[PDB]
């Protein structure tokens, strides 16, 4: 039984704990910080994956592409503003209309 | 197949003292046998050292019940250190009730009988030799085989055997000549003579004759009706110091 | 006659038995087979090779228990069943991993009256002729693989029955050395043992009659050991005390330097008493003790250092039974010796160290000479059992 | 022979299969998702460290992480993120 198994988070917990310890962000690390950060990361990943999947549904193709990832990110205005400075490789550009 | 349990005696005792008082504790009749014979250690002549006294009786009424049959055979001397020993066969309460009765009667205490290689082989010599009614000694031969169980690590060699057809036994004693101890001069040296192994030094488990006896150190097994006299005598000298 | 089986047939083998076969194989070899398995016949996984090798790599990263991946390849990747080629692969990989668990029996090939026939096996031609000779009767599927560190060519033959899916029988293994009349085959006494072995003799000959004669009757495990025992090697016919001749290390080349020649240096020896002083017996000198212990090793290992703890011999054997016959006074005296254990000649060596057995009077056959062969001895000559 | 690549690939794949099993992933998309997750984690960790160092706070705790994620993620996603994170931490404490 793993701490991730108790937490219900697909992303591991001790992984984030050791990453936080390694990165010398603070002199002393806590215990709820890894689980909270893991939960936030899992929520964000699930959200972006679900939006990309919905874009794929509208794309009637079983294969998802960075093209579709750029579709989802730029079509969601909030996500676009959050990720304004990043550039997606082979993402293309949005149609005018 | 009858298994014989061997057992020794510390000091010489008298057994015919009270056959009337050995029965009421047991509630059935037990008979008595008084017997003594010559045991020639040397065919040329025998001193007074072979003077042996033997007792024998049983504890039974039912001849049909062959399984519940036991005999107590006594034999021994009175001039050397250990006077005598005893042997019995079968498992029953009758094999011990008298045994306590002389537990607290004479003060003699018992001990298991130990056999080693110096004794084990020579028993078959007394087993194969025969005596007729005219005091003529002829040997009835048997195809002896030996069991060896050497203690070793990795169990590399855990058990091996040597078998001799006894027509070849015949060819060995005749080559040596007329001998009273065939296993001293025809058989045991010949194994060392050819293969170079010492039978006595090696750990010996069993010596088996062809359907006559079954010799093992823990207990002797024989299919005969009753044990002979030379066997008991050689056992007596072997357990003597 | 399309009774032969392709590499895509799926027999209805039980899930439990194939579960136990993957039990013994290590984790690192399961990853290798799965990648190769998908590249040949594919699988039920909805992904490409790159996707498959990615997730499988992650099971290694997490330290995933082997029961999970074994269940994964049995209930996710191939829930329907296991291919015959996959079964052959797992069988051969188990053969390589545990070579001590399989027993072998030797057999000799003869042509004409008594001329031994050395076998020259073509990996291709030997297959189709056997298939033709076997499919006329029963369903047949064969697989060949070469030993990674040995020159043998192990061939496994499995036969199927109709009682509708086919029912697999116990496989028959036949090992072919490169160039040797001796052929090692597995142990079997069924309808298929005499049908497979007989078909091989007709197939490999192709121009003249070839018969198979069993050299021995007692099987020996450790396919590595049987090659040294009976296969093509220098150690054959020079075992026991004569193992120093198999590896010519005691003699230097004629072009080599002659000061290192042992003629100048000589050898250190001790005098052996020809008069019998072994029966009766003082503490031995440590130097005398060392030399006495060296005599025992010379007559069981062949050299002071040993060709090969120290009591283990070059090739362990289980059961050897000798028979000694000599003529004394115009009649034959017979003595029969039977030995049983793990290393018979290793065990005799230890008893000689404990002074139980005289080392001077032990014969050659008891010392390990012509080992693994049991037979009658007369006039100082050893005859193998017919 | 190669030091293992430290990724979130198995967990991302598991999340996708939990959502819906029919589709798959391409390698370029996998790298994109890995980079995005790493960047978000680095941002949040740096923010928490800086915020803790500001109040001469030697340790990093759930309150600091929640404030950092509120700072980084915009409020619309931040509400759901903090709600789910609080749920997870409380249930972990209960366990």
């Amino acid at each position: 039984q793993s701490r991730s198994a108790k937490a219900g988070l697909t992303f591991p917990v001790g992984r984030v704990h050791r990453l936080l310890r390694r990165g010398n962000y603070a002199q002393r690390i806590g215990s709820g910080a890894p689980v909270y950060l893991t939960a936030v990361l899992e929520y964000l990943a699930a959200e972006i994956l679900e939006l990309a999947g919905n874009a794929a549904r509208d794309n009637k193709k079983t294969r998802i592409i960075p093209r579709h990832l750029q579709l989802a990110i730029r079509n969601d205005d909030e996500l676009n503003k959050l990720l304004g400075n990043v550039t997606i490789a082979q993402g293309g550009v949005l149609p005018n209309i | 197949p009858y298994t014989w349990k061997f057992l020794g005696i510390s000091k010489q005792l008298s057994l015919e003292n009270g056959i009337a008082k050995l029965n009421q504790l047991l509630n059935l009749e037990v008979d008595l046998d008084i017997q003594t014979i010559r045991v020639p250690s040397d065919p040329d002549g025998g001193t007074a050292a072979d003077e042996y006294i033997r007792y024998e009786m049983r504890l039974d009424i039912s001849n049909l019940d062959e399984g519940t049959y036991s005999k107590f055979i006594f034999l021994g001397n009175s001039k050397m250190e250990v006077p005598m020993f005893l042997c019995y066969c079968g498992t029953d309460n009758r094999n011990e009730v008298v045994l306590q009765w002389l537990k607290a009667e004479y003060g003699v205490i018992m001990w298991p009988i130990k056999f080693e290689q110096k004794t084990m082989i020579k028993l078959a010599d007394a087993s194969i030799v025969h005596v007729t009614k005219e005091n003529i000694e002829q040997i009835t031969w048997f195809s002896s085989k030996l069991y060896f169980e050497p203690e070793t690590q990795d169990k590399n060699l855990r058990q091996f055997s040597i078998e001799i057809p006894r027509e070849s036994c015949e060819g060995l004693a005749l080559g040596y000549g007329n001998t009273m101890h065939p296993y001293n001069d025809a058989i045991v040296p010949y194994i060392y003579n050819e293969t170079g192994m010492a039978v006595e030094r090696l750990p010996l488990t069993s010596v088996i004759l062809a359907g006559h006896t079954k010799i093992m150190r823990e207990s002797i097994v024989t299919s005969t009706r009753s044990l002979r006299n030379r066997v008991l005598a050689v056992v007596l000298q072997s357990i003597q110091f | 006659n399309e009774l032969r089986l392709e590499d895509n047939y799926v027999p209805t083998s039980d899930t439990l038995v194939v579960f136990k076969q993957l039990m013994k194989l290590p984790v690192t070899v399961l990853y290798d087979l799965t990648l190769s398995w998908f590249a040949k016949f594919g699988g039920s996984f909805d992904g490409d090779i790159y996707l498959l090798t990615e997730t499988l790599d992650l099971l290694i990263e997490k330290g995933v228990r082997r029961n999970v991946i074994v269940n994964r390849i049995l209930y996710v990747y191939w829930p329907d069943g296991l291919n015959v080629f996959q079964l052959a692969e797992i069988d051969c990989h188990l053969m390589i991993s545990k070579p001590e668990k399989f027993k072998w029996l030797p057999s000799k090939a003869l042509r004409g009256d008594g001329k031994p026939y050395v076998v020259k096996l073509q990996p291709a031609k030997f297959i189709e002729n056997l298939q033709t000779d076997l499919a006329k009767i029963y369903h047949c599927h064969v697989y060949m693989f070469k030993h990674p560190s040995l020159p043998v060519l192990i061939t496994r033959i499995q036969l199927f029955d109709s009682n509708k899916p086919l029912i697999s029988r116990r496989p028959y293994y036949v090992a072919f050395p490169l160039n040797s009349p001796i052929i090692f085959h597995s142990v079997d006494k069924d309808i298929y043992a005499r049908l497979v072995l007989q078909s091989i003799s007709r197939t490999i000959s192709e121009r003249e009659t070839i018969i198979f004669k069993p050299v021995q009757k007692i099987p020996v495990k450790s396919i590595h050991n049987i090659m040294t025992l009976l296969g093509p090697s220098r150690f054959a016919e020079s075992m026991g005390p004569w193992e120093c001749y198999a590896s010519a290390n005691f003699e230097r080349s004629p072009l080599h330097d002659y000061k290192k020649h042992q003629g100048l240096t000589g050898k250190k020896v001790m005098v052996r008493e020809f008069d019998d002083s072994f029966l009766n017996d003082g503490k031995e000198e440590p130097e005398i003790r060392r030399l006495r212990l060296e005599k025992n090793m010379i007559k069981f290992k062949g050299s002071a250092n040993g060709v090969m703890s120290r009591y283990s011999s070059l090739v362990p054997i289980e059961k050897v039974g000798f028979t000694l016959k000599n003529e004394i006074n115009s009649r034959i005296i017979t003595i029969k010796l039977k030995f049983n254990g793990n290393d018979i000649f290793g065990g005799l060596h230890e008893l000689c160290d404990k002074n139980l057995i005289n080392i001077d009077k032990v014969p050659g056959w008891l010392a390990g000479e012509n080992g693994s062969f049991s037979g009658t001895i007369m006039n100082g000559d050893f005859q193998r059992e017919q | 022979s190669k030091a293992r690549k430290e990724t979130y690939s198995s967990y991302i794949y598991k999340v996708l299969k939990q959502t819906h099993p029919d589709t798959g992933i391409s390698q370029k998309s996998m790298s994109i998702l890995n980079s995005f997750v790493n960047d978000i984690f680095e941002r949040i960790a740096t923010e928490a460290s800086k915020l803790a160092a500001y109040n001469k706070k030697s340790t990093i705790s759930a309150r600091e992480i929640q404030t950092a994620v509120r700072l980084i993620l915009p409020g619309e996603l931040a509400k759901h993120a903090v709600s789910e994170g609080t749920r997870a931490v409380t249930k972990y404490s209960s366990s």
